[PDB]
């Protein structure tokens, strides 16, 4: 089946390079145009490259918003779709999807994605707080403060308390990020039970467990 | 360029509801359209293609019709996986263009936010680092107002506000409210207040604590 897996994706620093490469496989690469298209929180997806076959000339479409600033080829011999990105800029920042295009101009296949980072701001683990209250029902919570760049993973109980969770999106303040997550349970169920938040921030191999005390 | 205009950028239906999404091309690209579903977290998919076409692995609840500069995607009887953006996308031109999307959400009774507040944690204040929380969870509608005060005072400053997404489980929306003091300031101050204006009440909800 069809299957297309980028990577390359990374922090670089305004005005740096980044070159972006992604794995063909399952179908004839040769036989069909390719793209790379993006996309930003909570942003629709924006198209940025095609390239023809060599049956059609092999030639390039670009957006606007990148033209002259990335460059997509194709490596035949190994099935490899390239995007080069030069003189990147902060709103560049983005997950980048390497996309097949079928019959009828249709981007049917998707690959997973590979997030682009642009800042000046320096990779940095987290804290992590715990956040006791100040009956019926009790809501507990876990701030996690001052990391860069995304993301972070959290769970409750290693990823068993997933029932009246409410995880937020991380909100950059600089400079850092924060994102907090809340977890609501049975009053008679804690602080009679353990209720611990775990973090993990793969950027700083931060991987931190915080317990929630009375 | 063609502009792809896509109306019900929000819509709120009910489970079982036909529901029609639309698509406007400034330019006529014949039966070059395509629509794509995007659950939150996962990568977009392709349900239609060539305008009426019905993509392999697509349930049949889902059509396309139109031709050249309008095109409507119709889902009968929305299910609960089928709450996502959806968009459209012309493949006739370059640049390719997106539709702006349409984000799907799921009715139901209006509900005030359950407020908590959280005073730093000692280990923030060792230090320091000094950081307020106040969680306003599962309220409906969308829409809602955060206003934080020390000692009476309104403060706005070092605020740093989040949204979630409509909970899957109950169709609520909840909000994450972290008001960033240095410690010195913290300390000087006593009443720490967290107030919640949402639809539900002309009065606001209050919750604070003392000490600091």
């Amino acid at each position: 089946e069809v299957k297309l897996v980028e990577s390359g994706g990374g922090l670089v620093q305004p005005g740096g390079s980044l070159s972006l490469s992604c794995a063909a496989s399952g179908f004839t690469f040769s036989d069909y145009y390719m793209t790379w298209v993006r996309q930003a929180p909570g942003k629709a997806p924006e198209w940025l490259a095609l390239i023809r076959n060599k049956r059609n000339g092999d030639t390039a479409e670009y957006s606007a918003s990148v033209k002259g600033r990335f460059t997509i080829s194709r490596d035949y011999s190994r099935s490899i779709l390239h995007l080069q990105m030069n003189a990147l800029r902060t709103e560049d920042s983005a997950t980048y999807y390497c996309v097949r295009q079928g019959r009828g101009y249709t981007l049917d296949y998707w690959g997973q994605g590979t997030s682009v980072t642009v800042s000046s701001a320096k990779t940095t683990a987290p804290s992590v707080y715990p956040l006791a209250p100040v009956g019926s029902s009790v809501t507990l919570g876990c701030l996690v403060k001052g990391y860069f760049p995304e993301p972070v993973t959290l769970t409750w109980n290693s990823g068993s308390l997933s029932s009246g969770v409410h995880t937020f999106p991380a909100v950059l303040q600089s400079g850092l990020y924060t994102l907090s997550s809340s977890v609501t349970v049975t009053s008679s169920t804690w602080p009679s039970q353990s209720i611990t938040c775990n973090v993990a921030h793969p950027a700083s191999s931060t991987k931190v467990d915080k317990k929630i005390e009375p | 360029d063609i502009q792809m205009n896509q109306s019900p950028s929000s819509l709120s239906a009910s489970l079982g509801d036909t529901i029609s999404i639309t698509c406007r091309a400034s330019q006529n690209i014949n039966i070059w359209l395509s629509w794509y579903q995007q659950k939150p977290g996962n990568v977009p998919k392709l349900l239609i293609y060539k305008a009426s076409n019905l993509h392999t692995g697509v349930p049949s609840r889902f059509s396309g019709s139109g031709s050249g500069t309008d095109f409507t995607l119709i889902i009968s009887s929305l299910q609960p996986e089928d709450i996502a953006t959806y968009y459209c996308l012309q493949g006739q031109s370059y640049p390719r263009t997106f539709g702006g999307g349409t984000k799907l959400e799921i009715k139901r009774g209006d509900a005030a936010p359950t407020v908590s507040i959280f005073p730093p944690s000692s280990e923030q204040l060792t230090s320091g680092g000094a950081s307020v929380v106040c969680f306003l969870n599962n309220f409906y509608p969308k829409d809602i107002n955060v206003k934080w005060k020390i000692d009476g005072s309104e403060r706005q400053n070092g605020v740093l506000n989040s949204w979630t997404d409509q909970d899957s489980k109950d169709s609520t929306y909840s909000m994450s409210s972290t008001l960033t003091l240095t410690k010195d300031e913290y300390e000087r101050h006593n009443s720490y207040t967290c107030e919640a204006t949402h639809k539900t009440s002309t009065s606001p909800i209050v919750k604070s604590f003392n000490r600091g």
